[PDB]
């Protein structure tokens, strides 16, 4: 669910003629209305694609040479905040197999903040669409997650519109586009 | 008429307060040097302060915080020597800048806490190592914030510093234990976050403080617990080692001599280790939260020419 | 007529020699139990020795070497109960086997050295941890072999054992220093080989001895220096933990209580850690050099049924 | 220079029809009379082969999915003693990229000994064929090596004629074919 990776993976076949294939997992139950649309849009421009589910990505992790992340926001660590789900663990399986991890990102997606407490920057969603029983009285509690954080250690490079950058060189782009003053953007200076 | 060298000015006010530390004491002594001894010529002023910094390093060499203070004083007199006031105002302009460190660096330690309280979240068991008083300046405001946490304090063999924390924040009212320094690997699977405090930052981000912060750092990496370090902005130093071995204490870290009759045998290995930039993950200064490549740039820009 | 329980037989001969250790003392006490108290019936013999092993564990629980000795004694009386002599000879046959441990396990420690001298090669700086006397039984024959090496001895906080080695093989004439236990990470880049000694071996190969052998093990792994352990064959024990935390001492390894007035604060964390099978790479017993999966098979075969 | 890997990599194409390719490095100056013969014998049965040199194996280590070792002798650790050279470092680059490492071995190649001192079980050869200048008086000293040891950590599986085995399960095959007595095979029992 990122238009950046979609336009890039179309234009990698449209102008350049680099043929490849793209495994894609679904972030059930969020990207399962998007990953199939993603595969449809890539099969219209017919790049050899195939959909894996979430549980079957470690078996196919040894075959794949590279992952790529279309993120939502990226902090001064390079610890980004992504789309719907999946990426907190599949990027970890990428790091453990020493597989490189990309991250395309627009320059507006930056943030001069810091992940102080990481759960506060993570949007846990609703428990409706992970079990549609709606258990009345037995009522087994459950947890959903619509935001997966990655740390900068698991991630390898940042492809932005102003060049390629290390995860340990995301602070200086922020201070090239932000100041020291508006990070505690609050009139009540405590 | 004092001569500001060893103890006729410097070591006197170290007995005035056991809250001021070594580098800002060095800053205070070096500014009160030329606050009085200013013989109306830009030549011998810098010769006097360079001679004073080198004899003060010659006093105690194994306390590298002193080198950090005595070299950021040179950066202060260089940038205040810049703006080019033709030395006519700078005899007054530099000395009226002057005490802005003892009005600034003295009150930096609560400015540390005002940005570092929002790290220790609810119910975090915390590991600290050594009497690093900026860590306690964070923890004091954390406990005054009424946030719920627990602390674990290591030993500081042979430098005794681990016994001070358990008699420091216990009476503040925090549930705290005192682990022994060798028991880190059996407990760091349970410790949520680990703080240390540096006695120096190298040109890449390094912890040059105590005996075994490299050991607790490499335990933090192979437990994948975040390894933060609380410091402040008078701790930058040019000394950039490459091994895990710094300048020596008096000989190598691996002695093999003979004890004569009954001399001391504990302090026979090293006492100040080094940590590479990989093991630290975020450091805290007056300049905000600061990733180690940012502290590398900050110590790479104000030290080139 | 002694009752063999606590100190009327056991703790007496611990004062006879400060060279015999705990588990073979337990073996000696348990064989001299039924060497005299043999009331001509196979029923109450085993009840007596099982009661004796459980009260002897009930005496001192936090010395798990005792559990190793008191359980390999049960393996001895089980296999000597096997071969099925109808108990008519076994009243004499078992007791004439009897003292074959105190003729066998007492002289096992030089049999350790006869196969472990060919590990410490020429000019190897050696790291040992804690007073593990089988390591010194190897090192004694190594220095008697006239081979050239150097040794480094860690502290053993809080159990004091690191001060004993520097007053043990110095007078043998080996160049040795005493590092502090927190300084491992700054020196283990230079140490060629590292030895420890276990107070127990789990069902996968584990080191259940002291405060921080997991810390020196994980330092040995991230320096990629070989981590050997010298032990002997009365140190197998059934206790197979899964965490880095064993049976407790008296409470959890993370206390958070209140010191009342001035009670002791050093021993507040754990004192016996655990090492997984990955960090050890070869262990030495009476059974030859022994990879940890081989010690897992050797402790998996004689303990099933 | 192993007939085991040669017969196996021929019969993997002769009976089975699994097509692949084989990078091969030369152990200069020892396998350079053998690795080219190895490539000739594989090009006769035409399995897509290509020769890399020694220095160009780290660049191509990311592409390759698997290495294989035709060893000479293997100890009770699984720390084997190989042929001419190369394998002490390229297996390390395999371990660091989390690439699996095979080791085919006949059962006669076992040894119930132990690598006590690892240099004593390593055959350093002669300095003639690494610089043919034969420097008379300047005489720059130099080192050759005709035996590369691997530790058991860098190696992954043992393919023998009695099944596949862990590197940590090589002791029990030895004690299934040897005894405790003949490891110190010497009349002068010291």
């Amino acid at each position: 669910d990122s238009k950046t990776v979609l336009k890039f993976l179309i234009t990698a076949r449209e102008r350049s003629n680099r043929t490849f294939t793209v495994l894609v997992t679904e972030g059930f139950p969020n990207n399962t209305k998007n990953a199939h649309e993603f595969a449809k849009k890539l099969a219209q421009h017919n790049i050899e694609t195939l959909v894996v589910p979430d549980s079957a990505v470690f078996a196919l992790m040894s075959r794949v040479g590279k992952v790529i992340i279309g993120t939502k926001a990226v902090f001064v660590n390079g610890g980004t905040i992504s789309s719907n789900s999946g990426v907190s663990s599949v990027c970890e399986c990428a790091r453990e197999f020493r597989t490189p991890v990309f991250a395309v990102a627009g320059l507006y997606k930056l943030s001069p903040l810091y992940p102080f407490d990481v759960e506060k920057f993570v949007e846990f969603g609703g428990s409706q669409r992970i079990l549609p029983r709606m258990d009345p009285r037995k009522r087994l509690d459950t947890v959903n997650q619509i935001t997966d954080y990655v740390p900068p250690e698991n991630i390898d490079i940042y492809i932005t519109n102003v060049g390629g950058f290390n995860p340990s060189f995301i602070y200086r782009i922020a201070w090239d586009n932000y100041k020291q003053i508006d990070v505690h953007l609050d009139k009540n200076k405590a | 008429m004092s001569e500001f060298n060893i103890t006729e000015t410097y070591l006197r006010f170290l007995e005035e307060d056991t809250e001021m530390t070594m580098p800002i004491a060095a800053i205070e002594a070096l500014v009160t040097l030329l606050r009085i001894k200013t013989p109306e010529t830009a030549a011998e002023m810098i010769n006097t302060i360079k001679s004073s910094t080198e004899e003060l390093i010659k006093s105690i060499p194994n306390s590298v915080s002193l080198r950090a203070g005595c070299d950021i004083f040179m950066r202060f007199v260089l940038r205040n020597l810049h703006l080019y006031g033709d030395w006519e105002n700078c005899k007054q302009h530099l000395i009226e800048n002057g005490q802005l460190f003892v009005s600034r660096a003295k009150k930096s330690r609560n400015k540390i806490a005002e940005i570092g309280v929002d790290f220790i979240a609810d119910d975090d068991i915390i590991l600290v190592h050594g009497y690093s008083r900026a860590v306690f300046s964070l923890l004091n405001h954390a406990a005054n914030k009424f946030i719920r946490f627990r602390c674990v304090v290591t030993e500081s063999r042979p430098s005794k510093q681990g016994n001070q924390l358990y008699t420091l924040l216990e009476q503040k009212g925090i549930p705290v234990t005192l682990i022994v320094d060798s028991a880190v690997g059996a407990v760091i699977d349970k410790v949520d976050k680990v703080f240390v405090g540096a006695e120096g930052v190298a040109e890449s981000g390094g912890i040059i403080n105590l005996v075994g912060t490299y050991s607790v750092g490499v335990l933090a990496h192979n437990a994948r617990k975040p390894f933060y370090v609380v410091t402040e902005s008078h701790k930058f130093v040019r000394m950039f080692p490459l091994s895990s071995d710094d300048l020596p204490m008096a000989g190598p870290p691996l002695d093999f001599t003979r004890r004569t009759d009954d001399l001391e045998d504990a302090l026979r290995g090293p006492t100040i280790d080094y940590t590479a930039q990989e093991y630290i993950t975020a450091l805290i200064t007056d300049l905000g939260v600061l990733t180690p490549s940012a502290v590398s740039e900050e110590l790479i820009k104000m030290w080139y020419d």
